RNA sequence: AAGCUCCUUCGACGAGUCGAGUAGUUUGGGAAUGCUGCUCAAAAUGGGAGGUAAAUUUCUUCUAAAGCUAAAUACCGGCCA
RNA sequence: UUGACCUCGGAUCAGGUAGGAGGACCCGCUGAACUUAAGCAUAUCAAUAAGCGGAGGAAAAGAAACCAACAGGGAUUGCCCUAGUAACGGCGAGUGAAGCGGCAACAGCUCAAAUUUGAAAGCUGGCUUCGGCCCGCGUUGUAAUUUGGAGAGGAUGCUUU
């Protein structure tokens, strides 16, 4: 088999004779992306995933980014 | 004043103090790395006009580039190429300008300024802290440097229409179609 | 004249009553920041230049530093009092020094001051 | 002294020369250049040789200089009937592999 | 020719018997030092308000 | 004084080391 | 083209329009030349043709207008690079005082000297000139030979056409005195 | 800022003015 | 045009930018002679001095560029062979 | 427009922006023109009240 | 053999090269110093006038401001800083100047000597940047100058202006003009006459 | 510390950068419209761009080769309405 | 012999910063062909698409080496007309601005070139009992003053914190 598991993206997609993954890239830097194609931008685009930090900076910035602990709290 | 004979000195770039100076620099920058740092300006008087002073947090990067061609022109100067690989190297400063030192049949040398944006004294010193802000992260890619400006055409007058204020920007607001409600 | 892709550069003005309220809510905004001050600076009176326009007359950008002198206001106390400098203006003619010279002492005429503190 | 004329450059200046294009006061004025009153002589081998690789000045030269030191510079035995037979055989032959594979 | 020739001085032979600037002295070269009382007075207050 | 001592070490190691670099290629052998 | 037809002519670039017209004086004794051929330009549009002799001699000034160069593909002439022209000249030119002027300048800036070491040795073309209307018409024509019918020449044009209106003339080298004015001269 | 930049603003501050009509 | 009465105005310090400052001609003289001359300002020189001055300007043209900058540049190398002969 | 859809499947809430200007629209404060300005009106039409003039301009 | 670093074998082949090339003279006059007695005489007075270090200015600070809690004269000290020194030069205030000699970019000093003569100032180049930066209270300084001494040592002063422009600048009036280099060696001679033995038969 | 006033005193302004030649590209724009490479390489009552047949380059208007700066302008993305 | 300075190194040294994502809009670099000219090669598509680098809530531009020829205008940006005009193209397919004018919004400034020289007056650290202690950077120049429709320095008398 040409391709194996890439453990960037978890795609089967490394090549094992290149060892260059076909749809990310991973021993790059960067990710693989190109603008000829709008679907597979869609595809891995923010949002496409679970958001663990990215969900929560709107509402820290609601209330000013503000530190400390209300007054009167236990 | 010893700056205003630093600069006619510099106008005869062919006679024989300078001329000899610039041999045996060329020859020593020769031996060294293509990039490499200068502890103080080998033009001291160019880079203070410039806008270089003696702080902590000014340095200074020499840097070799290969003269020529690729027929084909580049539209960006070898100062520019200069430049980017400056920044690149020293990937935390910040580059403010570059300079001419020496010239060979092979390499172009210059020499850039740097500002580090995160020093203390840079910081609390305004004429120079703008640069601290993040508009100014990497100027010499985007064409902000002084060889920047000169590329893009950004010259007050008639003979700079169409790069006045950008050559995309200018070429995209001649090129709408414009609409409105009561045609 | 259609060769180029027109149909991705096409721009609809549907926001222009929008921008009409914005543009009202920013004089408004300026207006309460500087309550009793006006919301412009005084703004002198030029002639247009070509030949084609000798007869009529516009405002220009600021007064110059001649006509501000014989008005009798010092030059570093006029922008904060709402009259705009152009040290790039010359008079040239004493019959621009004149009408600018009416216009300030008109200015002063009317002017209500308040001191400092 | 005999100066032997190598290089296609000196070739090229040599063509200027002689033709009607540069006079003797046209290449005496012109070589006072930045190239001009450097010194040579006691200088070391390491200084002389870093210099020689990186100054040789950028100016044209034409074809026909260049034809001409070619065949200055060719052999005797260059290429003699033997040499010229083989190399139209071994063409030929080759050609007949390519309609060989082609067949 | 000669390669090396020695420098004729024609311009240091001539010696100049005037500064080069005619401005005015300031008052500031014939007096005691301003800075000089302003560093004393800012240490007179520490030493003051100990 | 006239640095000539340090002069032939210098021109010792620049032929040294262009008869080493030259020496890499099997036809200059 | 004009320089192509003189032996005796040497090219010379951009004069400084901010220097002294007298300053051409100096340049032609540099180039040791005893007459200027000057090609003065304004507003990017306009040619204004200046003859001169250099140290004393008189100056006429004209403008150059319906400019016609060799290149254009419908003259169908060609003559030798640095033969000796016939110059024909009009019966104004004799009468007139300021066209004898003119023609003695003009006998010398196109008269390519006898025994030129960089001239030819044989004659194929005429350049004449003709005062039609209150100017100067100039015209170049080749000396085309053809067998009699039981040898005859017939003109074909080579070369530069172009009109020079005579503006004035000095008495100096660039400038002097005026001898004579158009008072005529309607300026683009 | 600059204490040049402070001098010019603490002896010419904006100041509040009104305009009759 | 239109009659309207002219008035005299102060005279422009960047119209003054034509230099006339005693410090800098003093400084560019003094560098002249730390400095030297170029390859091309001896080739001038010794023409000048063999009386070839007519070929001094055509060179420095050829060299420069403009009428206007082979004037200055041979009026300049005449004049440090006036005051070199004047301090020999 | 994905993560747009990822929001409306999550049970994470909706944090909605208070309409908050950089520049206020009315004076405020204790001086003459903010206890004689009225929020209804306008500028021309408070200026009016006031007596002053709003607009040097043409 | 054994082999060098970079860096040793560059700022070496850099002391061969001063020695080999032909400097230009006003390059060459800087290798012409003063001998061990006039520096020493030099030093016996510029030590008398010493600029004070920050830790004995603050004491004098500290002791006229303790004074005032509870008249002087003029300060003569040893001039120094480059454009400081120019502009002393240049308005003939300097009596002395005092130049070091291994100044790295060159030019900042290589019209000093040529300026100091024109307006008539007695100068002397000084061996060694280092002891000039430490007559001073700093690391290097490239030029140093005597404006005012007291009244106690004028003669001693103008002693050592006729010492310095009579033992110094008459010997590099004869040598001032022309090149320095050309210290060619045994080995640099016998490898130029290898060089023209094979320019001699057939130039290429 | 600062603003103005007066004057028998001074008044420093950016070079491998302008410019010339050439090649490529670009523009409505060979006074090359701009840009880049190579060769040569400046000035100080200077330099740049214009006006002008008007009699000689007269006149007009600006100071390049260092730098910062909100608003009116854009917006298929971000937090919302 | 010892000690300075210069250049160049080491450390998991003390404290920092860069990379990736996003890229609708923005600043650059690189750069086609289909099409049209009923074919096509200059031209047009197009200084576009694709490719590469770099930011922000805007970016960029920006306080004239400007426009103009006037009775003058006066940093930049955007809208309306200017105008399918000038100008350039076999003076084909066609390409194609700008000044003035009417509005929106307007805000001006910082250096280098001058010696504080009767006093490096400037600043990074890190030890603190938080007030002030040292280590250094720096005179090959850090503060103050000045930035050419200006300015300095003296004198002079009012006016401002
Ligand atoms: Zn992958």
């Amino acid at each position: 088999k040409t391709h194996g598991l890439c453990r960037r993206c978890g795609r089967r997609s490394l090549h094992n004779q290149k060892k260059v993954c076909a749809s990310c890239g991973y021993p790059a830097a960067k990710t693989r992306k190109y603008n000829w194609s709008e679907k597979a931008k869609r595809r891995k685009v923010t949002g496409t995933g679970r958001m663990r930090y990215l969900s929560t900076v709107p509402r820290r910035f609601k209330n000013g980014f503000r530190t400390g602990v209300p007054k009167g709290a236990r | 004043g010893a700056l205003k004979y630093l600069e006619e000195l510099s106008k005869k770039k062919q006679s024989d103090v300078v001329r000899f100076l610039l041999r045996v620099r060329c020859w020593e920058y020769r031996q060294l790395n293509v990039i490499h740092r200068a502890s103080r300006p080998s033009r001291p008087d160019k880079a203070r006009r410039l806008g270089y002073k003696a702080k902590q947090g000014y340095v200074i990067y020499r840097v070799r580039v290969r003269r020529g061609g690729r027929q084909l022109k580049y539209q960006r100067s070898l100062r520019a190429t200069a430049e980017e690989r400056v920044g690149r190297r020293c990937s935390n400063l910040r580059v403010l300008n570059s300079y001419w030192v020496n010239q060979d049949s092979t390499y172009k040398y210059y020499e850039v300024i740097l500002v580090d944006p995160n020093h203390k004294a840079i910081r609390r010193d305004p004429r120079i802290n703008w640069i601290c802000n993040p508009v100014h992260k990497h100027r010499e890619c985007r064409g902000l440097t002084s060889t920047g400006k000169k590329s893009r055409g950004l010259n007050k007058g008639h003979r700079f229409n169409k790069t006045r204020a950008g050559r995309r920007k200018t070429w995209k607001r001649h090129n709408t179609l414009s609409l409105w409600r009561y045609r | 004249h259609f060769r180029k892709h027109w149909q991705r550069r096409v721009r609809c003005h549907f926001d222009q009553p929008g921008k009409k309220v914005t543009r009202r809510l920013a004089r408004r905004a300026k207006a309460a920041a500087l309550a009793p001050r006006p919301v412009d600076k005084l703004r002198p009176i030029v002639r247009c230049p070509t030949v084609k326009y000798n007869r009529r007359t516009r405002l220009g950008r600021g007064f110059t530093l001649e006509e501000l002198k014989a008005a009798g206001i010092p030059r570093l106390l006029a922008p904060t009092i709402g009259i705009a400098v152009d040290h790039r203006r010359k008079n040239l003619s004493e019959e621009s020094l004149a009408a600018n010279v009416q216009r300030l002492k008109d200015y002063k005429a009317r002017l209500i001051l308040f001191p400092r503190k | 002294p005999n100066i032997d004329i190598i290089t296609a450059e000196a070739m090229t200046l040599a063509h200027q020369l002689a033709t009607g294009e540069k006079t003797k006061a046209d290449l005496i004025d012109e070589g006072y250049n930045k190239y001009a009153f450097k010194q040579k002589e006691g200088l070391p081998d390491w200084f002389l040789e870093d210099e020689a690789k990186h100054d040789k000045p950028i100016k044209p030269i034409t074809k026909e200089a260049a034809q001409a030191i070619k065949e200055k510079l060719r052999a005797l035995n260059a290429r003699p009937i033997k040499k010229v037979a083989e190399a139209r055989a071994r063409r030929k032959l080759r050609q007949a592999k390519k309609l060989e594979k082609l067949k | 020719e000669d390669p090396y020739p020695d420098t004729v001085e024609w311009f240091t032979s001539v010696e100049e018997k005037m500064p080069l600037s005619a401005a005015p002295e300031p008052k500031r070269r014939f007096i005691p030092s301003k800075n000089e009382a302003k560093q004393i007075m800012k240490l007179v207050r520490a030493i003051r308000e100990g | 004084e006239d640095g000539d001592q340090l002069e032939r070490e210098l021109d010792a190691m620049y032929e040294h080391y262009k008869e080493r670099k030259a020496s890499q290629d099997a036809k200059y052998r | 083209d004009l320089a192509s037809m003189l032996p005796h002519g040497r090219k010379d670039a951009k004069f400084d329009t901010k220097s002294r017209l007298y300053e051409l004086c100096e340049l032609a004794e540099l180039y040791n030349c005893n007459n200027v051929l000057f090609f003065e330009a304004r507003k990017g549009k306009d040619l204004y043709m200046w003859f001169s002799k250099v140290p004393n001699g008189p100056t006429v000034k004209f403008y150059a207008q319906n400019l016609h160069t060799m290149e254009e593909l419908h003259f169908q002439g060609n003559c030798l690079k640095g033969s000796r022209p016939i110059l024909s000249f009009d019966a104004a030119f004799e009468q007139e005082p300021y066209l004898k002027v003119i023609k003695e300048l003009f006998l010398h800036t196109f008269g390519v000297p006898q025994g030129h070491k960089k001239s030819k040795p044989f004659i194929d073309h005429v350049l004449s000139f003709s005062v039609a209307d209150g100017k100067i018409w100039v015209r170049n024509y080749e000396i085309r030979e053809v067998e009699k019918v039981k040898t005859d020449i017939n003109l074909i044009e080579i070369g530069p056409r172009f009109v020079l209106t005579p503006i004035i003339i000095q008495e100096g080298s660039f400038g002097g005195p005026i001898l004579y004015e158009n008072k005529r001269f309607i300026s683009p | 800022v600059l204490e040049k930049t402070k001098k010019r603003l603490t002896h010419f501050p904006q100041r509040k003015y009104a305009v009759k009509a | 045009g239109h009659k309207t009465t002219r008035r005299v105005l102060k005279e422009r310090p960047s119209r003054r930018k034509g230099a006339q400052s005693k410090r800098t001609q003093f400084v560019r003289s003094l560098i002249r002679e730390v400095a030297g001359l170029a390859p091309y300002e001896r080739r001038v020189i010794e023409l000048l001095r063999n009386g070839k001055d007519k070929r001094a300007r055509k060179f420095s043209k050829k060299k420069l560029g403009t009428f206007g900058r082979a004037k200055r540049k041979c009026e300049e190398l005449q004049r440090i062979i006036a005051e070199s002969r004047r301090a020999h | 427009r994905e993560l747009q859809k990822r929001k409306r499947r999550s049970s994470r809430p909706t944090i909605r922006m208070p309409n908050r200007r950089k520049k206020a629209l009315n004076p405020a404060g204790n001086n003459i023109i903010a206890k004689s300005w009225n929020k209804k009106e306008t500028l021309s039409q408070n200026y009016t009240r006031f007596g002053l003039v709003a607009k040097l301009g043409k | 053999m054994v082999k060098w670093p970079e860096y040793i074998r560059l700022q070496r082949q850099k002391k061969i090269l001063r020695m080999r090339l032909k400097v230009p003279p006003a390059i060459a006059q800087f290798q012409y110093t003063l001998d061990k007695n006039l520096a020493a005489q030099a030093f016996k007075l510029l030590n008398k006038y010493r600029p004070e270090t920050k830790q004995e200015k603050k004491e004098r600070l500290l002791r006229e401001a303790t004074a005032i809690k509870e008249v002087s004269k003029k300060p003569y000290t040893v001039k120094y800083g480059l454009n400081h020194v120019v502009g002393l030069i240049e308005n003939k205030k300097a009596s002395l100047v005092l130049i070091a000699n291994d100044v790295d970019p060159i030019e900042l000093v290589v019209f000093l000597p040529a300026l100091c003569r024109k307006m008539g100032i007695p100068y002397a180049i000084i061996k060694g940047k280092a002891r000039l930066g430490t007559l001073v209270h700093k690391k290097t300084a490239a030029v140093v100058a005597i404006t005012e001494v007291r009244s106690e040592d004028k003669n001693e002063l103008a002693k050592l202006i006729s010492a310095v422009k009579e033992g110094y600048l008459e010997k590099v009036e004869d040598t001032r003009k022309r090149w320095g280099g050309g210290i060619m060696g045994f080995k640099a001679q016998k490898r130029e006459e290898k060089r023209k033995k094979s320019l001699e038969t057939a130039i290429k």
